[PDB]
RNA sequence: GUGGGAGAGGGUGGUGGAAUUCCCGGAGUAGCGGUGAAAUGCGCAGAUACCGGGAGGAACGCCGAUGGCGAAGGCAGCCACCUGGUCCACCCGUGACGCUGAGGCGCGAAAGCGUGGGGAGCAAACCGGAUUAGAUACCCGGGUAGUCCACGCCCUAAACGAUGCGCGCUAGGUCUCUGGGUCUCCUGGGGGCCGAAGCUAACGCGUUAAGCGCGCCGCCUGGGGAGUACGGCCGCAAGGC
């Protein structure tokens, strides 16, 4: 119980899971959700539908804190990123803006063999 | 590095006559300058090989010029060596 | 003797006293290392593109000098000692290369 | 094909080697902090090559960004 | 020689931001991760996701290319110092001083060795989870040497253009890097493509020759046995010639 009413929405999307963290404008989190929070267990967490459910859960949880406008921040390239976006777009939350913050190294660290043939 | 003034100094020093930039003596002189400078560079920085190749090439060129002089005019050869102080 | 350009970025929060002291130390250290100052541009505070030392802005000094090459590096060291100096970049001066002329 | 505009043609007389001039150099950076390609800058090999170094200099001096956040999407 | 030019050519010192991991603080809750699907693993001693601060190690995103440099190996954030090669213009100087080069000497990716340091990420061996008929593998979670620095060894390779070096001659067209000029164009050096003559078993090469010629070096002589055995030299060893 805070009554923030305006804040940020972080979408962390990977080919495995999608997970959403809604925070106050300082960056400190309020609530969060993910494909695991909904009943989905295995690979189904990577599903766009799982992402939709996740974003919606996070939004509805943040409604209870009485939040209205959000700033969307997107990270990672994964299935069901845009679906999470569209989910938050009309959740009843006003989406003020969207930004892709995905971290790209300037080539610091040798990737796992999985991600190699790159740096 | 090597400034124009030093270069002109050694040229006019070893020039066989006024206006001579190209004589064997002048060439050997200039090369000796570059060689000594590079060796003093390579006492420190002794892990720099790419330059050491250049040193090798310069030494070679000098030895060929000196050889030529020695063949044509042994007097000028001796004089040049004594003036430079080569041969160790 | 070569012609360089010293860039110095210091704390924007400095009151005129501390600032004057810093510029004083810059002059001092400069003369100590034998650099003649051809000209100077004080650009004051400007808005950095990224936070430096947690501060969103910075104060800019630019000196076009002429100094013995051998000690240039040795100069920068000294200039970086002061806490209030958050950036030092020394650059060999170059004739301007104009585009779209 | 980048038929919108070239950064060189959209600009006047200026010095490529001046790292302190932001209001020009900024035009050579993308929506993100990235240096633009020859397609966008309309420069030449030599020109672009000098632009790169001066831009990097400006970056270190704190005048230009290394990176930025992508708006919209 | 004088005057100019371009470059990730080399060595030393300093320095910049992005990211990964770890630590500290805030906020926050039931999972995160991973896969074809999973499980091991991590998480209620509060992880994942988010903000802030700090430590350290390694590599330099965009520029960036079909680009540039180097004899080869190879070279990429930025700054300064030291230093090698090279190209053009002038037509100034010496006067055949040239080319090649057995042996010698130096350089020589990665892996590997010795001593000391360092250790973030990655990762032989190894410990587990899967898959499978089995799986001493591919996939997943960990992880030591090592990868990094200094000093000294090692001397190998699909060390490749699978094309030794130098010089002369033999249509052009086109793209490009880099100089000069009376700057549509001409001229010089370098990197590509298509092609005259010619060559080639063919594929293809074709002023960057695999064409026409001269000089000098290295090498080949059916396949397996075999880059083995013996001897010698080199090496701390692995092993090399
Ligand atoms: N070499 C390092 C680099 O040099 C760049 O610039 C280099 C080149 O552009 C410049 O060229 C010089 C110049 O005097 C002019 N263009 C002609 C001259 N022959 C060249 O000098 C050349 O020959 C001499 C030996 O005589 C070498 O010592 C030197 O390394 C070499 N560049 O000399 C500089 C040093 O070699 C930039 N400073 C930077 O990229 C970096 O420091
Ligand atoms: N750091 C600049 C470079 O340093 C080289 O040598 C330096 C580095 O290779 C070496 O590593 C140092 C290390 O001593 C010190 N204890 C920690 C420091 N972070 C390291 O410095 C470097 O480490 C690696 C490259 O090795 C880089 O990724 C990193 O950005 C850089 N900081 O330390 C040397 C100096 O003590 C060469 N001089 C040349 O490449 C260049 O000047
Ligand atoms: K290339
Ligand atoms: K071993
Ligand atoms: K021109
Ligand atoms: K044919
Ligand atoms: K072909
Ligand atoms: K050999
Ligand atoms: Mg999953
Ligand atoms: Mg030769
Ligand atoms: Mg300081
Ligand atoms: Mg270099
Ligand atoms: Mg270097
Ligand atoms: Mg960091
Ligand atoms: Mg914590
Ligand atoms: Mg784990
Ligand atoms: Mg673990
Ligand atoms: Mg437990
Ligand atoms: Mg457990
Ligand atoms: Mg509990
Ligand atoms: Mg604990
Ligand atoms: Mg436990
Ligand atoms: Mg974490
Ligand atoms: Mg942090
Ligand atoms: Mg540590
Ligand atoms: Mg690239
Ligand atoms: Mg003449
Ligand atoms: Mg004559
Ligand atoms: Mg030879
Ligand atoms: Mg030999
Ligand atoms: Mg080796
Ligand atoms: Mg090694
Ligand atoms: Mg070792
Ligand atoms: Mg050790
Ligand atoms: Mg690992
Ligand atoms: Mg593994
Ligand atoms: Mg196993
Ligand atoms: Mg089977
Ligand atoms: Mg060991
Ligand atoms: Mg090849
Ligand atoms: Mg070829
Ligand atoms: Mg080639
Ligand atoms: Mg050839
Ligand atoms: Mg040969
Ligand atoms: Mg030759
Ligand atoms: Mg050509
Ligand atoms: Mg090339
Ligand atoms: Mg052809
Ligand atoms: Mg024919
Ligand atoms: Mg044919
Ligand atoms: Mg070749
Ligand atoms: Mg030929
Ligand atoms: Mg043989
Ligand atoms: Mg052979
Ligand atoms: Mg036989
Ligand atoms: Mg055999
Ligand atoms: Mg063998
Ligand atoms: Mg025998
Ligand atoms: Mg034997
Ligand atoms: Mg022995
Ligand atoms: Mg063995």
């Amino acid at each position: 119980k805070r009554q923030v009413a305006s804040g940020r929405a972080y979408i962390h999307a990977s080919y495995n899971n999608t997970i959403v963290t809604i925070t106050d404008p300082d960056g400190n989190p309020i609530t969060w959700s993910s494909g695991g929070v909904i009943g989905y267990k295995g690979s189904r967490k990577g599903t766009p539908y799982a992402a939709q459910l996740a974003a919606l859960d996070a939004a509805k949880k943040a409604m209870a804190y009485g939040m209205q406008s959000v700033d969307v921040i997107v990270r990672g390239t994964g299935a069901g990123r845009e679906q999470a976006i569209r989910a938050l777009q009309a959740s009843g939350l006003q989406v003020k803006s969207i930004v892709d913050d995905t971290p790209v190294p300037h080539n610091g660290c040798r990737p796992k063999k999985k991600f190699r043939k790159a740096s | 590095p090597i400034t124009k003034e030093e270069k002109q100094k050694v040229i006019q020093e070893f020039a066989r006559f006024p206006g001579d930039t190209g004589s064997t003596e002048v060439q050997v002189a200039l090369l000796t300058l570059r060689i000594n400078r590079l060796s003093e560079h390579l006492k420190v920085h002794k892990k720099d090989h790419h330059s050491h190749r250049g040193l090798l090439m310069m030494v070679g060129q000098r030895r060929r010029l000196l050889r030529y002089l020695q063949r044509e005019d042994p007097e000028r050869y001796r004089a040049l060596i004594e003036k430079l102080g080569i041969r160790g | 003797m070569r012609r360089y350009e010293v860039n110095i970025v210091l704390n924007p929060n400095l009151d005129q006293s501390q600032l004057a002291l810093e510029k004083e130390i810059i002059q001092r250290a400069l003369e100590n290392y034998g650099a003649r100052v051809e000209k100077v541009e004080e650009l004051g505070l400007r808005r950095l593109a990224y936070p430096i030392a947690k501060d969103p802005q910075g104060y800019f000094l630019w000196y076009q000098v002429e100094m013995p090459e051998d000690r240039v590096n040795d100069l920068a060291r000294e200039l970086r000692i002061r806490d209030n100096v958050r950036r030092v970049m020394v650059v060999k001066s170059q004739e301007p290369f104009l585009a779209n002329a | 094909p980048s038929r919108k505009a070239k950064v060189k043609a959209t600009l006047g007389e200026f010095d490529l080697r001046d790292y302190r001039n932001v209001e020009v150099l900024k035009r050579f950076l993308s929506e993100t902090g990235k240096i633009l390609p020859r397609r966008r800058t309309g420069l030449s090999a030599k020109e672009q090559r000098i632009l790169a170094k001066t831009i990097k200099r400006a970056r270190i001096l704190g005048l230009l960004p290394f990176t930025e956040k992508l708006v919209r999407k």
